[PDB]
């Protein structure tokens, strides 16, 4: 019902944007928040109705454009790393009096970075079950490890012989600083993925970890000797064995 | 549609009596829709110093509003309020009675 | 005594040269105390009393409400026009609001009226809409549908639209819970020979709320009596009269604000 | 100025009921609403309640007091799907949402026969897992050694689920020290 864009950005500070949101429920009222660890939502700005905007609680930094009854979009004018948080657009039929619920869009995860090089994409690797939970157990656990990774933008999946599987799997809801002391510490993130002993005692079974990645974009200029760290997929596999 | 025609009330603010200095009141009420045009006049010249309420809304979903002037009433001078609406032909001019 | 508070919409369509398409106001018993309008675009206050007790945070996110309710008010007008199959101007009015009586009990009322007529009325005890013909009938079903917003308007007119008014009562104290005592006097005239016309008349009293009648030998009330409606005097006051013809003994009662005056015919 | 509550985080278990609250202090009250968000998610409408009651939808209901000023969620018959933060929200006197700052409810599952284990893979990596619901995993004591929180996996077919958690590191650490911070059952196969 409620779209908006990017899913994901990384911005240099000073830099400008803008975050598109549109409905298609022809809804008269529409809404920007920030969501941040430890706070209930902040509204930055809002739209009554089509024709008026006004501030909400924290607008410094932002400014909002109503641009017909379906558009309501979000300007960072110069970012800041302040400005790091979960983006979220939101309608409803009508705004103030009444019971109507709010649609909320997918989310806009921003990272505000004064130095790009600081962005890294994840090392991925694999770890075969244990032999001795395989005879304990009669069931075998892979390890996915996704590590030195940054910003916090991944998506984890498994994928069994082509299709991905949700069944035996459990991916950390959070991933974890590898430098806990530091504000620009890099991330590490795991998940299991457990089978039945047979099946993986079944050599024509592969197993793949794939982590995606969103990073730089095609715009950010790049000048290291290390790849530029674009949005991308990193994988480790393995087979069945023994 | 029903259109209501006003009801229009002229009436001094306090008991009259020629001489003394005195405030002149036009209610206009019970009209619809809410158009309407309202003049005071004295000897059949409009009075430029007038004042008026805004548009008022009645429960019965009609409109009233309110037209006053300081005046000093005398035998000779003649006042009156003028009020055009949707309903009325022509406008409709009523006297004030003096207080009678 | 009792009090109230009511907020009054208006919508016209096709509007003329100097008609605004839309313009709420509210009130706190007679006394205006906020307006609207689609040319300001801006709420504003109409009252001292309002206007000193309100920072303006709260013109400005009110004002953004009315800018929607505006719009809200444009297209339901345009949608019960087509019902009615109707073109040319038309016009569109809510009132919601709630009394404060004196025995404390409370009441609330939210209605709506098409050219000037009566169209839905709530009834917040039973939670249903009161449709006059087919067409409100139409709109009723549609507004018994969504149980949580006649939920939500139950409670508005209960709890918080008396939370308001309580509050714009202290705001406005001054003005709203003061007595000006009304000044009484009878009249006697022979108008067409052989017949007596008596007029009890009262000015300068507040609050508008005035019982004036006639009665004969203090008994009995009077039969054909004549009455003058309560009319703005314009320095915050009210008038109003009484009158009978005579043929034994006649007096004019007036009750204002729990007092009680008698003036006998002499 | 206007406040409303609710608990940062609850646990219960798997099969039983949990009452998420959630109180506010406003100056006027038009609702309260409740919303579920999964992680990585947006937030979904669960339920709104204006007046005194209790309102059921499925295994969810929805109760307010008003006079007391508060609001509890009710989740019966919790499932492990049930994990997800839950959002409650006010419309105040000038028709504003106040947001309460989340509830994450987290579900212990029933391990139908624990089999608590350290096992070792290899691609330097340590699985605790199939230990019962009511262990905790504590955090590393080492800046170069990382262990992760507790993870529920389900293996449908199989009406299948554990509990694990994952402690690595390249420093020259083995599985035995691992979990030593945690507080682990006394019966855990340590496999030679
Ligand atoms: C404080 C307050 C002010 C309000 N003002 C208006 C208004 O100006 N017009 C209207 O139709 N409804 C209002 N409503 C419904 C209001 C409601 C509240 C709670
Ligand atoms: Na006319």
């Amino acid at each position: 019902g409620v779209t908006q864009t990017p899913k994901f950005q990384v911005l240099k500070t000073g830099q400008s944007m803008t975050l598109q949101c549109a409905q298609d429920m022809n809804h008269n009222s529409m809404y920007w928040y920030r969501q941040d660890p430890g706070m209930g939502l902040r509204l930055i700005y809002y739209s009554a109705s089509e024709g008026t905007t006004d501030k909400g609680e924290v607008p410094n930094g932002y400014n909002v454009s109503r641009l017909n009854k379906r558009e309501f979009s979000l300007r960072l004018e110069s970012a800041a790393p302040s400005q790091t948080s979960v983006y979220f657009c939101a309608s409803s039929v009508w705004t103030g009096e009444g019971s109507g619920e709010l649609f909320f869009g997918e989310g806009s995860r921003l990272t505000v970075l004064e130095d790009l090089k600081n962005v890294f994409p994840p090392e991925v690797a694999v770890f075969e079950p244990s032999e001795a939970e395989i005879s304990h157990t009669q069931k075998a656990t892979l390890v996915c490890l996704a590590t030195g990774f940054y910003p916090d933008h991944v998506e984890l999946s498994w994928w069994v012989n082509g299709k991905e599987v949700h069944s035996g799997v459990c991916t950390d809801p959070q991933p974890l600083k590898e430098q806990p002391a530091l504000n620009d510490s890099r991330y590490a993130l795991s998940s299991r993925l457990r089978v039945s002993a047979t099946f993986w005692q079944n050599p024509r079974n592969h197993f793949r970890c794939q982590v995606q990645f969103y990073g730089l974009s095609e715009n950010d200029e790049w000048t290291q000797d290390r790849a530029k760290p674009v949005t991308q997929i990193v994988s480790a596999e393995a087979w069945g064995r023994a | 549609m029903i259109q209501r025609t006003p009801k229009i009330q002229v009436y001094s603010r306090h008991p009259a009596e020629n001489g003394k200095s005195n405030f002149l009141n036009c209610y206009v009420s019970g009209f619809h829709p809410s158009d309407i045009e309202v003049d005071l006049l004295k000897n059949g010249e409009r009075i430029e110093k007038v004042e008026h309420s805004d548009l008022s809304f009645s429960k019965d979903w009609s409109f009233y509003l309110l037209y006053y002037t300081e005046f000093t009433p005398t035998e000779k001078d003649e006042y009156a309020c003028r009020v055009n609406h949707v309903t009325l032909s022509q406008p409709k001019i009523v006297k004030w009675d003096r207080d009678m | 005594r009792t009090h109230s508070l009511r907020y009054f919409r208006l919508g016209v369509s096709d509007p003329i040269h100097g008609v605004p398409e839309f313009i709420s106001v509210g009130y706190v018993d007679s006394h205006p105390i906020t307006t609207y309008d689609s040319v300001t675009r801006q709420k504003e206050p109409r009252a001292p009393w309002m206007a000193e007790n309100l920072a303006p945070d709260h013109w400005e996110r009110y004002t953004q409400l009315l800018r929607g309710w505006q719009q809200m008010f444009k297209v339901e007008l345009k949608r019960l026009q087509r019902h009615y199959n109707h073109s040319g101007s038309h016009t569109y009015q809510r009132m919601i609001g709630c009394e404060l009586l004196e025995d404390g009990s409370t009441t609330g009322f939210l209605q709506y009226a098409y050219d000037g007529q009566d169209f839905l009325i709530f009834n917040k005890d039973t939670l249903s809409w009161l449709a006059v013909d087919n067409v409100a009938h139409t709109i009723k079903q549609a507004w018994e549908a969504n149980q949580h917003e006649l939920l939500y308007q139950k409670n508005w007119l209960e709890e918080e639209c008396i939370a308001w008014l309580k509050r714009f009562l202290e705001y406005g104290k001054d003005t709203l819970q003061r007595t000006e005592p009304p000044l009484v006097r009878v009249n006697r005239k022979e108008t067409f020979p052989g017949v007596t016309a008596l007029f009890c008349k009262a000015h300068g009293f507040y609050p508008p709320e005035i019982y004036m009648t006639w009665m004969k030998n203090g008994e009995e009330i009077v039969q054909e009596i004549d009455y003058g409606d309560i009319l703005p005097s314009g320095d915050g006051t009210y008038q109003a009269w009484a009158s009978i013809e005579l043929d034994n003994l006649y007096s004019c009662h007036v009750e204002h604000s729990g007092v009680h005056m008698v003036l006998q015919v002499p | 100025g206007q406040n409303i509550d609710q608990p940062t985080e609850m646990t219960a278990t798997e099969g039983a009921i949990v009452q998420i609250n959630c109180t506010y202090q406003t100056s006027g009250f038009n609702g309260l609403f409740w919303y579920q968000q999964h992680a990585g998610e947006a937030p979904t409408f669960l339920s709104y309640n204006v007046l005194d009651g209790l309102e059921e939808k499925g295994r969810f209901s929805s109760f307010l007091s008003r006079s007391k000023g508060y609001s509890y969620l009710l989740l019966k018959e919790l499932q492990m799907k049930d994990s997800a933060s839950y959002l409650c929200a006010v419309k105040d006197s000038n028709y504003q949402l106040i947001w309460g700052a989340g509830t994450k409810l987290i579900i212990k599952p029933d391990i139908q026969n624990p089999d608590p284990a350290v096992y070792q893979l290899r691609d330097s990596v340590c699985l605790f897992t199939d230990f019962d619901s009511q262990t905790n995993v504590s955090q590393s004591k080492d800046s170069d050694v990382y262990i992760t929180d507790k993870c529920v996996l389900d293996m449908r077919s199989m009406d299948f689920k554990s509990n694990s958690a994952v402690a690595w590191s390249n420093k020259s650490f083995a599985c035995a020290n691992a979990f030593n911070n945690s507080i682990i059952p006394e019966d855990t196969f340590f496999p030679s």
